[PDB]
C-alpha cells in the first residue's frame, strides 16, 4: 500500500569507546541514530590485534 | 570471571559478586601449545619416561 518499508534486526555485540573494542549488551542507542556500515580498520583491530599468540586460519 | 553467584540460606538475595583479584594466587596448572610448538624440537628423556611406566605398577 505504497509504504517504503527497510527494517533490519540487529543485535549489539561490543563497544567501540575510545580505540579500543569492549564487549557486553550495555550502551542502548537511543532513537535516530546513525549507522555507519563497517570499515577494515575496525574489524582488523577487532580480529587480528597484536601478540605473539596468533594463527591464521582464513 | 571470577563471577559467582551464592545460592544459600545465609544472604536475602542470591546474587553474583564481583570478586576481588586474591593474592597471593594458587598453582596455575595449564599448558600452553602454541608457544611450546613455537619453540625448537625438544628432547624427551625415554629412558626415564619408560623406567617409570614400567615401575610405578601399584
Amino acid at each position: 500500500k505504497d509504504e517504503d518499508i527497510f527494517i533490519l534486526t540487529v543485535q549489539p555485540v561490543g563497544i567501540f569507546k575510545g580505540e579500543e573494542f569492549f564487549q557486553g549488551n550495555s550502551m542502548l542507542p537511543s532513537p535516530t541514530e546513525p549507522v555507519f556500515l563497517v570499515e577494515d580498520d575496525i574489524l582488523n583491530k577487532i580480529f587480528s590485534n597484536e601478540k605473539t599468540k596468533i594463527f591464521h586460519l582464513g | 570471571a571470577g563471577e559467582c553467584l551464592v545460592v544459600g540460606d545465609s544472604t536475602p538475595i542470591p546474587s553474583i559478586v564481583k570478586l576481588e583479584l586474591p593474592n597471593p594466587e594458587p598453582r596455575s596448572q595449564s599448558i600452553k601449545f602454541h608457544k611450546k610448538w613455537s619453540e625448537s624440537w625438544r628432547t624427551p628423556s625415554f629412558e626415564e619416561v619408560i623406567m617409570r611406566w614400567r615401575k610405578e605398577n601399584g
